[PDB]
């Protein structure tokens, strides 16, 4: 099957600047592409079909181009309603392969992450478990990087990493990082470490504590 | 006008079988392109035919009406599930959830600050919500009095079984002085819980 490459997951966007959207097909497609507009809780709204025609009721700040593997959508003047995922689409080979989709999202100043870390909770140790927990809030932009360190020791398996929606209020992003562990292992070792890289700091902000101290 | 409208989504067990139905009106049936995509974090948007004998699209005899069998279903499976009339027309999606978990009540934990003292102008707490099914619980804090400063996390699938969390975050001179609590409620369970974050005291 033809895959449908959107290198750009997430683009920051200004209300009244142009943005370009990418789409890159493996194979020749000639103009054989659809556009979609997708908000939360609905289905794909078709846009443009055959790469650069608009279907009817779309707002004409909204193009298509491109021919053979490379397309591009283009939103000129950008609105706040405008705010969605954004999936290109093949219909050269079925099936009519979907691109990976690209939100876009608003732009604002850089904010470094505040950065919380929070031991395994007593009730939880008596019930036979051990959870560390890691929030990192009202940052921006939204690349970030979360490391666990265990004496010292990069520790990789066993962490989950949920993310916030951009907030309508300041535009920021949250994260939350969360390493489980058994009992018997947490109790065993002594320091754990929270590094969170951000472009706002050349070096990591580090939050840790020893399970013995207080 | 064109309406699409998908039915018999839900909860389904693993190895399991689930036939979804879409009852269609606004042109004539059998002169329209019937087809079925879902999507899904992990995936995205599929066509249930890259999905490959799981999944068979067929018809009803007379009526308006398309369907799509599913057999031997795994957790990966679960998303939601588009009947569509390509490009233009979609229902409202169905969604379906493929899991073996009974079900379960969230165990609570408060999450007050590191024993050291970490101070400084703000103080953030958490409350975490961990192994419960199915979705949803409904996270609040003080009775929902406490709006500002919070940041409920999404919920992820750990084992077999959801957890979340969440954070808020107020001016040193409140907590603890001004009680904090986690309020979690899950229906499915029939279980409200509050859970009082209060400060960590050396073991
Ligand atoms: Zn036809
Ligand atoms: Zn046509």
């Amino acid at each position: 099957d033809i895959v449908m490459t959107q290198s750009q997951k997430f683009m920051s966007v200004t209300v009244g600047d142009r943005v370009s959207i990418t789409c890159k097909t493996s194979q020749s497609v000639g103009t054989t592409i659809v556009w979609y507009q997708q908000k939360p809780g609905q289905s794909p709204k078709l846009l443009i079909y055959s790469a650069s025609n608009r279907h009817t009721g779309v707002p004409d700040r909204f193009t298509g181009s491109g021919s053979g593997t490379d397309f591009i959508l283009t939103i000129n003047n950008v609105q706040s309603e405008d705010l969605a995922d954004y999936f290109c689409q093949q219909y050269t080979s079925y099936p009519f392969t979907f691109g990976s989709g690209t939100k876009l999202e608003i732009k604002r100043a850089d904010a470094a992450p505040t950065v919380s870390i929070f031991p395994p909770s007593s009730e939880q140790l008596t019930s036979g478990g051990a959870s560390v927990v890691c929030f990192l809030n009202n940052f921006y932009p939204k690349d970030i990087n979360v490391k666990w360190k265990i004496d010292g020791s990069e520790r990789q398996n066993g962490v989950l990493n949920s993310w916030t929606d951009q907030d309508s209020k300041d535009s920021t992003y949250s994260m939350s990082s969360t390493l489980t562990l058994t009992k018997d292992e947490y109790e065993r070792h002594n320091s754990y470490t929270c590094e969170a890289t951000h472009k706002t700091s050349t070096s990591p902000i580090v939050k840790s504590f020893n399970r013995n101290e207080c | 006008e064109v309406k699409l409208e998908e039915s018999g989504g839900g909860l389904v067990q693993p190895g399991g079988s689930m036939k979804l139905s879409c009852t269609a009106s606004g042109f004539t049936f059998s002169d329209a392109w019937m087809d079925w995509v879902r999507q899904s974090p992990e995936k995205g948007l599929e066509w249930v035919a890259e999905i490959r004998g799981r999944f068979t699209i067929s018809r009803d005899d007379s009526k308006n009406i398309v369907y799509l069998q599913m057999n031997s279903l795994r957790p990966e499976d679960t998303g939601i599930y588009y009947c569509t009339s390509p490009f233009a027309y979609w229902g409202q999606g169905t969604l379906v959830t493929v899991s073996a978990a009974k079900t379960t009540a969230p165990s609570v934990y408060p999450l007050a600050p590191v024993c050291g003292g970490t101070t400084g102008s703000s103080v953030t707490l958490g409350c975490l919500v961990k192994g419960y099914f199915p979705e949803p619980v409904t996270l609040t804090w003080n009775s929902g009095s406490l709006s500002s400063g919070v940041h409920t996390f999404p919920a992820l699938l750990q084992s077999g079984l959801y957890t979340l969390s969440s954070s808020v975050t107020v001016t040193s001179n409140t907590w603890p002085s001004q009680t904090i609590t986690c309020n979690v409620a899950h229906p499915a369970s029939s279980t409200k819980v509050d859970k009082k974050i209060e400060p960590r005291d050396p073991i």
